[PDB]
DNA sequence: CGGGAAAATCTCTAGCA
DNA sequence: ACTGCTAGAGATTTTCCCG
DNA sequence: CGGGAAAATCTCTAGCA
DNA sequence: ACTGCTAGAGATTTTCCCG
């Protein structure tokens, strides 16, 4: 193909013909033609067609601002549960946000907050508040809202509920509180058929309780395991398989070729 | 090694090739003229 | 003693996702819980899941129902 | 299924509530509830207390969840009905709130507070609150130097009280305690809904008289006839809605 | 449920609780609770999760404008083939558009044009031109670009190609012509592995040729069919099935219970 | 009969109930206070 | 005579979509062509398709290839 | 497969081209092409003509596709190289254009036109065009009253010429004719690409000498050895790339 | 084992701006 | 070294319930 | 009949603004 | 009475090719 290749590259300079047009018009194997494309900096224009997944741990909260009738609403969602929390604030500042965040930290276990890079969120007073409450801060990749898609979506749902009830209240601060009520207690769905309020209760209580139980289990159940290696620590056994933890690495091995000591 | 091409920060213009430093799920850390950037995998192409 | 605690562990349901699939995988049994990983049993298939990818509940409705 | 008689004996001996009879003897909670409800001899999550305290000439509204000891407090600018109403609606959106106990002050009796309670479905009923205002003030005094404004100090005190102080039997914080209590309440109302759902049916087994339904498992049908709980196979009985 | 219903409706007035929350909290059958929602005008907020499909007939062209470096590019695509046609125009007017459209009508069979409602497209001079060329005009539902998604997508692809070749030319009009070249002849894919240029040739030639052949077939093959009815006209037979056309209705019946006369 | 609720013309506010006149694939013709409108089925709900 | 014309008809490939499915259904045989409908045979299954939903080609590559 | 001998006889008798031998005797077009290329006795789509005409003091550039009679024409403001170049690049993007025949005027020989031809891959080579300018002028005269500006009249004339005028053998318009011609050219170059792709292999059958490959069907392998086309089963032969 | 109806699950969409 | 998501509408499959 | 490699097909995404 | 689409990246399944 030493002839077809030289021609295809020359034509690809002018035209940037994709790999099929070059395979067709120069009798080239697909891999060779595709190689011509892969080596053109001017033809690297499309990102891979996937989505990432956000952290759903019981301690992570996603925060954002949103805007309605010329007012700033600060919103937060426990990602695991869908449970929200919003207040109208006078201004999009680190002072309002640090105060909102201190309140939230005192009402629920807040381990990590994830936000976009709005200046209220990167301010120094929010840093000082998160430091004081023991909150780890995560900022998304700039201009990638998908990173905190949960809270962006919750902005959608909170504004829709506010629309449903705007007229029962006079001031937006009241409609906003009504809407948080409605979301957290009058809307069931998701994993347990729960309302978000019930679901966050279950998540946090389960977290506490499983922690306690597994603690007691590790206190009593104490063995060493050998498979294929070293003295791996036993985590779980049964049903013809043994789950071990060897050098901070959890692997599921069958009961065969595994002896518990 | 890997060449990374990417779009970043609201700029609709693809840049690169940058060196790949790290690949997670959903994002990469790349290096582009001594400038380490973090890019969503939706917005990058590794070659 | 130990068997009661283990059967309590296995009463909690696990909702989880795999590294690339956006659908939440239906309720699985909890076998073990770590700081970084929960060990589950989903349809006679033991799997390890990063903690950032797992929702662990009791399913109060199901529990009370029996 | 086979342990219903063991459970009946355990209840006759020790008068154990349904939770234990269903955790130990592996019974659907409806069945254990029926056993504990068939013996005559064997016979809070939503109640909050609100009060307005004063510090450094500013006004703090304080909500205590009585069962737990868990506080929601803040500085409000003025001791008015509008502000109490807004605080109450906030709390109601955040926690299941059924009853509020206040002290007949001007704000707690306002029309606006009563409107908020009617909207949120809260019942207004006009000792723990005094001691708890005291505790909160002690913590505010401990952390006053750590901020410039009283409102931030208040929120820090609230954080400290709810999560950084452990006492009582199991050395739990108020936040852990309230989460436990509310979870227990959710289980309780799931159970009551289950009881309500199935209390409308009538069963006929082997055909005998009409028996009350308790459970419709996958391999049996647990009923109750003449104050006796009998397990019959599904194919051998017929359940109808009355 | 006469009690639960009355309560659920009253609560749904305040809260607009979804059907699951009402089924849960009032012991209601799903259909009853859902009925409460379906009857609330304030809870009709979401459209059905589907997409329509555009007309792909060999005669339909989709037209649009687009904008690049402060200049107006008029674009057209034969929907069936993907084959495009673009010119920089001095202004977004019905005069430019009528002239562009007359040219396109004289180069290809243009039976129908589909556009958004930009004033250049609804102008009277474009109407007069389409009338003179025998072009039927279709306008999408206003502010629904999806209706002419093909041409909107082609705007995307044309601008990307222009970016790839902008520097080989000096004026945007030239880069635009280069980009139309590239799209129509140096990019293969789609149904036949074709370039759009080859594909439109095949579509239009096939259309002509199948028309001629089926015409001759209907001229020779002349029969009447009875099935189950009246004298239905035969269209195709074979493989144990007969395709008939009864009262402008084409139905596929098996060979059994069907006699050809 | 049918009640139709719809969003139309860039207005993010759902309106209705309108009478359904015609249902295709992808769009409906509805009537709303003597005002016949054509709405994409993505942007309507028929009840 | 007639058989030659019919076998020519059946040489054209039909790409089509069903009323709700956005994927284009792979190449089918053309049996009959109308002003409003093309009759196809797709995997031993004769179907009727509105003309607005069908792309009819020859597939010159396949033809020359044989 | 079995009709290769019938096709060979048909070619020896009538010298029929490969299209007929492959349409009548049901052969892969490579095989019929080999038969028509094995007999010594039996031995345009891209060519356009450009010219600049004049009407009412304005300038019209005219492209005729020679094989078809199909016109692309427009009013250009000035008879320059830049304008010719832009018209040519437009045509090249719209139709497969390989060769342009012009009349050595100032514009058709400009550097800018030559740059455009080099970019588009067109070959410049310096009777139909005169008669066709005449026809186009007649139609422009017929439709001049139907518009205000000459450019619109020109485009109407072009529409009329290409689609509203039918003549010749089959009474086709120029547009139908050009679409036919270009389709035929596409078939031809598909076939040439196929021939090129398979002309690099060598076959061994039953092992006999190296034979030239013609087709690799699903149930056979058609080869050519000693100017003879033999059909062998796939399992009985071995194809290697040389 | 068989249908019908009901429940559950799957598929897909806008808006978050 | 970090990352789309939610909830509703409607379609499709599983489950259950009296024979 | 069996793997490996190659081709084909399927899944999913941004941008059209 | 009208209506999302395209093309590229990467994953997954089908096909083919020498044993
Ligand atoms: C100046 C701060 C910090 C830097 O950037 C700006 C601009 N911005 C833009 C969006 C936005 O485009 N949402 C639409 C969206 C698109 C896709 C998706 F997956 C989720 C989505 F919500 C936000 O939501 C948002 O909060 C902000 C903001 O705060 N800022
Ligand atoms: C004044 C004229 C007439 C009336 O409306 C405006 C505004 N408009 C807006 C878009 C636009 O929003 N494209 C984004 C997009 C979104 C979804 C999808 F499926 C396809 C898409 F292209 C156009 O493309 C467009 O041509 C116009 C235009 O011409 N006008
Ligand atoms: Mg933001
Ligand atoms: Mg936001
Ligand atoms: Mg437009
Ligand atoms: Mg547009
Ligand atoms: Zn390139
Ligand atoms: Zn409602």
């Amino acid at each position: 193909f030493l002839d077809g290749i030289d021609k295809a590259q020359e034509e690809h300079e002018k035209y940037h013909s994709n790999w099929r047009a070059m395979a067709s018009d120069f009798n080239l194997p697909p891999v060779v033609a595709k190689e011509i494309v892969a080596s053109c900096d001017k033809c690297q224009l499309k990102g891979e067609a996937m989505h990432g997944q956000v952290d759903c741990s019981p301690g992570i909260w996603q925060l954002d601002c949103t805007h309605l009738e010329g007012k700033v609403i600060l919103v937060a969602v426990h990602v695991a549960s869908g449970y929200i929390e919003a207040e109208v604030i006078p201004a999009e500042t680190g002072q309002e946000t640090a105060y909102f965040l201190l309140k939230l930290a005192g009402r629920w276990p807040v381990k990590t907050v994830h936000t976009d890079n709005g200046s209220n969120f990167t301010s120094t007073t929010v840093k000082a508040a998160c430091w004081w409450a023991g909150i780890k801060q995560k900022f998304s990749i700039p201009y990638n809202p998908q990173s905190h898609g949960v809270i962006e979506s919750m902005n959608k749902e909170l504004k829709k509920i506010i629309g449903q009830v705007r007229d029962q209240a006079e001031h937006l601060k009241t409609a906003v509180q009504m809407a948080v009520f409605i979301h957290n207690f009058k809307r069931k769905g998701g994993i347990g058929g729960y309302s978000a309020g019930e679901r966050i209760v279950d998540i946090i209580a389960t977290d506490i309780q499983t922690k306690e139980l597994q603690k007691q289990i590790t206190k009593i159940q104490n063995f060493r395991v050998y498979y294929r290696k070293g003295p791996a620590k036993l985590l779980w056994k049964g049903e013809g398989a043994v789950v071990i933890q060897d050098n901070s690495d959890i692997k599921v091995v069958p009961r065969r070729k595994a002896k518990i000591i | 090694n890997f060449r990374v091409y990417y779009r970043d920060s609201r700029d609709p213009v693809w840049k690169g090739p940058a060196k790949l430093l790290w690949k997670g799920e959903g994002a990469v850390v790349i290096q582009d003229n001594s400038d380490i950037k973090v890019v969503p995998r939706r917005k990058a192409k590794i070659i | 003693e130990l068997q009661k605690q283990i059967t309590k562990i296995q009463n909690f349901r696990v909702y989880y996702r795999d590294s690339r699939d956006p659908v939440w995988k239906g309720p699985a049994k909890l076998l073990w819980k770590g700081e970084g990983a929960v060990v589950i049993q989903d349809n006679s298939d033991i799997k390890v899941v990063p903690r950032r990818k797992a929702k662990i509940i009791r399913d109060y409705g199901k529990q009370m129902a029996g």
